[PDB]
């Protein structure tokens, strides 16, 4: 479905919408998937002062 | 030239009790800072509506 419509021009607005806020989200993923990295930084430079 | 006893041991006395000092002060500081801080229900939420 999701390949078919991509730019096709032809969803109803409400799938429209709910659609597009679901990829706007993509940007959060990619921030909150640094977490892990940030957590073992922390805690070898900081608390352990290596 | 004759040296005294008694003025020889003070300045012995004290260049060594001056030693005793610092390893007790040794015996305080033994470990780092660990940065500290605050708490505050980070998963709080409010309605787009």
């Amino acid at each position: 479905f999701l390949a078919a419509y991509d730019q096709s021009g032809k969803l109803t607005p409400h799938l429209t919408l709910f659609v597009s806020f679901l990829k706007l989200l993509e940007t959060s993923k990619k921030r909150f998937n640094q977490l892990t990295k940030r957590h073992l930084d922390f805690y070898y430079q900081e608390i352990l002062h290596l | 030239i004759n040296l005294n006893p008694v003025r020889v041991d003070n300045h012995k006395s004290k260049i060594l009790a001056s030693r005793l000092e610092n390893d007790l002060k040794a015996k305080d500081d033994l470990e780092p800072a660990i940065p500290q801080g605050t708490f505050a229900d980070w998963g709080e939420y409010s309605s787009i509506q």
